[PDB]
Order: structure tokens, then C-alpha cells, then sequence
RNA sequence: GGGAUACUACCCUAGCUGUGUUGGCUUUCUAACCCGCACCACUUAUCGUGGUGGGAGACAGUGUCAGGCGGGCAGUUUGACUGGGGCGGUCGCCUCCUAAAAGGUAACGGAGGCGCUCAAAGGUUCCCUCAGAAUGGUUGGAAAUCAUUCAUAGAGUGUAAAGGCAUAAGGGAGCUUGACUGCGAGACCUACAAGUCGAGCAGGGUCGAAAGACGGACUUAGUGAUCCGGUGGUUCCGCAUG
RNA sequence: UGCUGGAAGGUUAAGAGGAGUGGUUAGCUUCUGCGAAGCUACGAAUCGAAGCCCCAGUAAACGGCGGCCGUAUAACGGUCC
RNA sequence: UGGGAGUCAGAACAUGGGUGAUAAGGUCCGUGUUCGAAAGGGAAACAGCCCAGACCACCAGCUAAGGUCCCAAAAUAUAUG
RNA sequence: UGAGGGUAGCGGAGAAAUUCCAAUCGAACCUGGAGAUAGCUGGUUCUCUCCGAAAUAGCUUUAGGGCUAGCCUCAAGUGAU
RNA sequence: AAGCAGUAAAUGUGGAGCCGUAGCGAAAGCGAGUCUGAAUAGGGCGUUUAGUAUUUGGUCGUAGACCCGAAACCAGGUGAU
RNA sequence: GGAUCCUGAGUACGACGGAGCACGUGAAAUUCCGUCGGAAUCUGGGAGGACCAUCUCCUAAGGCUAAAUACUCUCUAGUGA
RNA sequence: CAUAGCAUAUCAGAAGGCACACCCGGAGAACUGAAACAUCUUAGUACCCGGAGGAAGAGAAAGAAAAUUCGAUUCCCUUAG
């Protein structure tokens, strides 16, 4: 349970952020959104 | 003064203006609100939309009417003759 | 003698087309995590003084 | 076996030598330097002066620099509220009652919560639908579990009460990642700071047969400017140009 | 606690030791690291004085000379420290 | 829309209410009124009550609340009890 | 007890008491900074006319202070709102 | 404007400078557009004439700035008749 | 012409500490101060507000310098909404 | 012996005060404001010292510009709160 960042690939910039919990989520988790930068929905992931 | 023992039940809220803010017959914006609630008091009908807080917006301009719903529920409507 | 400015002031506000006054938003420059999106963009425009705090603030700025 | 003698810092277990010039350990010298250290004198001025001898001696002392001690000293601070002050107690948000059928509304007035949580308790699609009561029975403490009818949502609904809810917003299955970017006319509240709800717009995707529906949880609380500092990217300036 | 004393086991400067380096470049390769000998600027391996941790001592020093159940260590049994 | 200000200690009445003791010319809110900033008449005197708002004369008149045996202007007025 | 002297204010002196240091002292007196400061009190100079409040939210190291708003006033504008 | 002829005036002289006549944007820049941007859009800000010089009056500001009034702090001095 | 020669030393410069320069030993690069250190000498050296390359300028560490400017204890003579 | 010291023998160069108004130095606070206060400001003020002249000081290019440099210095206005 903290601020959680997740870096893009080549979006570039230190953007996206949620919760997670580190008890149910200890993990890197990943998932698809709209990174702007190419006009489309693609994979992010925990960094 | 002399020993004032003390207590706590001092603390409570700031009101939210709550309630509706038009009536059965005015006329309206398409982003103006009619009716800050909580809950489902009164549903929304035709050209309304409920947001995050349950606050009411008429999706469009026209006038309002609020009325029932079913035998015994309320609700609005917005015509937008004009 | 002469009139002297608000230099702080200075660096916070822009003179607009007719007197107004141009301003920046707050509660920015940190932690955003605790917010939403609305109300993260919404906060990335600029505003107008109003006349009240110009009316307090008015001898301020003679040289804009 | 316990490290481990190819090579390589290299060695306690070593011995040893003095090397261009030099510093540590320590003694002796002494001029340096000191001596409120005795004698000779300008001055018949024990000042001073110097010579004398003696001492100590490169020591300290002194300058700078750096440290730690320093109510010995100095300058300040030492919150407010309050049926006087004080002690006590409290100081920021959320929900109800007072609050007088719009909203609003005080009290050292009355009652409760908060300083989060859920990648599934989120999103979508498709199913289901209450406990409870009796009804009663291997259990039976009564009732666990199971069984039939009524049950008003009382059940249950992540977190206080409130409204609300079976359109289920409740509960299950599968999929999932819209807990997306850039905007929004407009409207609410409000002294300002602010805070709140937004059609829809392009955009692009998830799910769904599609229709469509998704800009976080049924709502309402889950901290806090600004400066400063930090990190990275940077339609940018950055000193005559680079 | 203060005051001493002490094993001084360790951590401590100002200091020594130098293994090594930006902003701009005439400099090795002319899509580019021996940092070179050059302005705006620098390091470790190690130790490091008072002292701070450790131990004895210290009450005509400061200080305490108590408490609980039997009971206004005011007597005593249990006692705690 | 702009210019120039003052106010932040309010008080009593009725009235809804809380607190207090169904105490207080208490105390906190609210809804109205008056004073504050408003003289005059009535309430014997009586900042908040009842009537009513003064531009200045006048030896003119009508009325309100109040009142009509003397002080003190108006009825020992009726008729009833 | 005298005549002469010696001690100076962050200081002196003191058989100690805030005691004394030129009729005064929890640190004298003269000057100067200095028209120190004062959200505190008091005071504040001739006339007539017209309008005419407030004693309330809110935030305050704030509460008898202050800043916006509220309710005033003046003049520009619009103009049935 | 300074400065100059003049006289302690004027008037003349004197154009270094200042305001406006286009704005948007942090800025590079662009221009009746500009910023965001992705478009121009959407929106903000614009746009779509009139101002400038002197002076009067009112306010505000800096200088003690309506007036008097402290306790006290500091510097240098006087004093032990 | 200028080859060579001359061209201001504990100076320049650096570290540490401090003042100042609108700008807080920090950039103080500029400029003063101490304690430590500590240079080249044209073929050199310095500056160019972090900074430097290139470019511009200059050539330090030796000295002297009217003018326009300031005040009035004065003096003279005069002036005074 | 030397010159110092001492001696004479010349000369007066000295102090002193002072217009400390202005100027240059040396040293060098508080009250204040910040609504408290320490950085900061009051201010390099005030006061003392010393020089003190009729003015003083500064002053001729290691400069400022990317200049084409008023060309040393000083002073006035703007740049500009």
C-alpha cells in the first residue's frame, strides 16, 4: 500500500499513478490504457 | 473559574447546501444542475443525467417538471419547447 | 518620494488586455497521487484576481 | 581438513644491512627562545639596559584554524478559548438532533465516526435473490450444517449514522483493465482562497453478438497551502558566438 | 547524579596518505575517453587529542533512609524493591 | 460599474426554542418590533411598553391610545345588572 | 570621631537586609538617539440643506484589534429586470 | 526632462527620454489573432478606437504624517562634600 | 622596424575564515582583510558575473593630476502673498 | 675612538584650539518594522576618536562592449522602483 508508479515504455514520463496492496498485490502488476503519445490503449507496467 | 470538568460531544459538520436549486417551470442551461441529493429521492427521467453524487443535471435546455413515477415515486422530466 | 512594488507579487501575476489580472492556480507543485484527473487538469489553467482582493491590493502594482 | 606454501599484497613465526634525502620513538646539545634567575655595571635610576654565570629549552607560550565544555554571561519565547482568571478540557474533516415542513442557523449543547481500504470490494457481460422466524431435525449448546412456508430488503450492502437500494448499488460465474489522453458549453456552493457536478467533443480502446457501457468502489470523511529542497524529461532562455 | 580513578576494549577532528575525476577545449581516434601538462571545481585503504561508551570508588557531596498483607519497618510475621 | 466610508461590546419586549432548577431584568439561536439614531401623548415618576414620526409659524378645528367627582379638560350621562 | 585620601553603575560596597552609592535604586543623575514605540485612553475649533446605517457570516498567536463580504453614500450606465 | 538666453520671471530654446496607436503566450515565437494545443476547433485572453499634457478636488502610499502621553533599551559622561 | 633586450613579486593566484561590492566567503568571478601556502616572466599574462573554447579588449603588480561638485562659522549687498 | 647617548650651536617643525557645517578615515549599538522574534531592517545610522582642507576625494586604461566604445575622473536627467 503505497504511491504507486508505473513507468511507460517510450510514453517517456513519469505518469501514471493508483493504489495498490503490497498483501493482495506484492507484485509488479501490468496492465492496457491510453498513453497518449500514440493515440491507442497499450500495456504498462509496475517499475 | 474553579475546576470546569470537561465533556465532547462539541464537534459536528459543515452543511451542504443541499436540495434542489430550480422549480416546475423555469428554464435552463445544459450543464446547470436542479437537484443536489444523496440517494435516489427522486430518479431522473427524460434529458437528465445522475452524476457522481447523485446530483441531478438536465443533459439539455428546456424547462423542468418534476412528477410521479410509479404509483408512489417521483421523478423529472425536462422538455426543451422553448 | 517614489512608489515602490510588491516584487513577490511581482512573480505571481500577469497584466491582462484591459487592468486584470492574470493568476495562477495553487494547491499544485507536489503530490498529485491524492487527487483525481479533473481535478488535476481543471487546476492547469489560470484565473482572474477579483475585484475584492484588487481593491486590497490596488496601490501595488503601479508599474504593470 | 581449519585457513591454505604456482603467481601475487606478502608475512607473525624472524636475521640483518645502510643506502639519494628525509621524517616519526627517545636522549644530549645549544645558541634559537625563555627564566617575577643570582653576579657586573650606565644610574648614587635594584626600572630599563646590557655582560655574567646559571636554568630550561626547541619545550611551551603566542597568532590562525578546528573541536568539545560553558545560566559564568547575554537576548528572546513561554498559544488561544473560557458565564473573571486558573486547573481541566479542547483546537482539522465526516454523519444525525437541536434547527422551528425551502435552504441556512449558536451554545465548555447532545450523540457517533476519520486521519483508510478493495487489482477485486474496481470495469464489463450473464445468472441468482433476503436474513430472521418458525417449520426440526445425525448436529441439536436453542439455534452450527441441512430441511418447508412466510418473510420487506428487517437480510445484506469494506469502513460511523444518515439517507437510499431487489433499476438490485446485494450475491455468484467468465472476461477483464475506462482506477484512459486532451478538452468541455454550463451549473452549484462561496468573502477570498477554494471545493463540487458536468452534457458532450475529438481521441482511442475493454467487454459485449451487437445495441451499447465503462473518465475508480451506492453516496457522503480518509489530512495541509506556499516557499525551500530533490529527481527526471523539456516546442525554452541561458551572457560576443559556441 | 556529581565528582574522582581505571581496564583505557572501541568509536573522534583540525591532519597525514592520493589509489581518481565536471562547465569550455587548441587536445588519440575527427560519431569522440590514459585524461591528459592548461581557467569556473575534487577524492580512499588507513589511522585521527581533548573526550564519548565499559569498571571500581564516592553520601560533614548531592541525594534517598521505602512500599504491600496481617498493620495510627509509629512493634512485629510475609514480604517488594 | 466604479469612488469614499463607518459598523464587529448591541439592549428590552412578545414569540418559538435550547441550557439552567418548566431559577433570573439570566445565557445562546431564531422570527418580528422599538431604542441605539426618534422628539410628542398615555403608562404618576418610568431608553426599549400602548398611540404616533416634528420643515417653520398661529390664542383655529377633527381624532388615536387613553379617558370624563377635586387636584386636572372633558359625562355625579344614560339603561342594565 | 575628625582632617586628608582610595573604590563607579553590566559597576562599587556590603557582620546580608534588594541594603546603601548626594532627601529616589530589583541597578543613580545628566545629556543624545528621540517628535523612541503605543492595536491603549483623553482630545480634536463656524453654519444650513439632502440621504442616512451597523453592533452580522467568515479567517486570523485572533477575540475590546484586523480583512473581505453584508448593510450606506456619490455619480456613470442599463433599464422593467 | 536636464541644460541654455533671461533676472531668483516669463516666454523662447532644449526631444535623452515617457504614454498611447495590438494583442496572446512562462518563453522561443505568432499576429486580429494568439495560447493550449490538434485543428482555426472548444475555450480563455483578444478583435472590433481615443487618448494624452497640465491642473483642481477626493483617497491611498513613503517621510514623526491629526495631537499630547509611558514603563523601558542603547551610546557617552557627572558623582563617595 | 621590432629579432633580441626592457616592461613594476612573496607579487599574481589558491585554501580557510569574515566585511563590502544592489546582490548574504559566496560565483564574489570584481574588491578588502588576516593564517597558511604560492607563479609566469610576451614565445608571456589578464578579463570577458557558474563558467570556459573560439572570439573582443588590455598588458597588472610605480607615481601626479585643474575643470565642472559640496557646506557656510563668516563677510558684503540685497530679497521676502 | 665611530656615530650614538651627550655637547653645544642654528632653525623653528611641533603641539593648542577649531564651523569637526562639508570631506576622508578608524571604530561603531538599541529602541524600531517584520503586527511576537533570531536571519533581515532600523544603519554603516547615532555617539566617540583622528585627520582635518578650503573644498575634499576620485581620476587616465589588465576597463566596456560584442561597441563603431562618453573615450580618465566627478556631477545632473533618464534608463527604473
Amino acid at each position: 500500500r503505497v504511491n504507486v508508479t508505473l513507468a511507460c515504455t517510450e510514453c517517456g514520463d513519469r505518469n501514471y499513478i493508483t493504489t495498490k496492496n503490497k498483501r493482495n498485490n506484492p507484485e509488479r502488476i501490468e496492465m492496457k490504457k491510453y498513453c497518449p503519445r500514440l493515440n491507442k490503449y497499450t500495456l504498462h507496467r509496475e517499475t | 473559574k474553579k475546576g470546569v470538568s470537561s465533556t465532547k460531544n462539541g464537534r459536528d459538520s459543515e452543511s451542504k447546501r443541499l436540495g434542489a436549486k430550480r422549480a416546475d417551470g423555469q428554464f435552463v442551461t445544459g450543464g446547470s444542475i436542479l437537484y443536489r441529493q444523496r440517494g435516489t429521492k427522486i430518479y431522473p427521467g427524460e434529458n437528465v443525467g445522475r452524476g457522481g453524487d447523485d446530483t441531478l443535471f438536465a443533459k439539455i435546455d428546456g424547462v423542468v417538471k418534476f412528477e410521479r413515477k410509479g404509483r408512489d415515486k417521483k421523478q423529472v422530466s425536462v422538455y426543451a419547447v422553448a | 518620494p517614489k512608489m515602490k512594488t510588491h516584487r513577490g507579487a511581482a512573480k505571481r501575476v500577469k497584466r491582462t488586455a484591459s487592468g486584470q489580472l492574470k493568476r495562477s492556480r495553487a494547491f499544485t507543485s507536489h503530490l498529485f497521487a491524492n487527487k483525481s484527473t479533473k481535478q488535476k487538469r481543471q487546476l492547469r489553467k489560470a484565473r482572474l484576481v477579483s475585484k475584492s482582493d484588487m481593491k486590497r491590493v490596488k496601490q501595488l502594482l503601479a508599474y504593470k
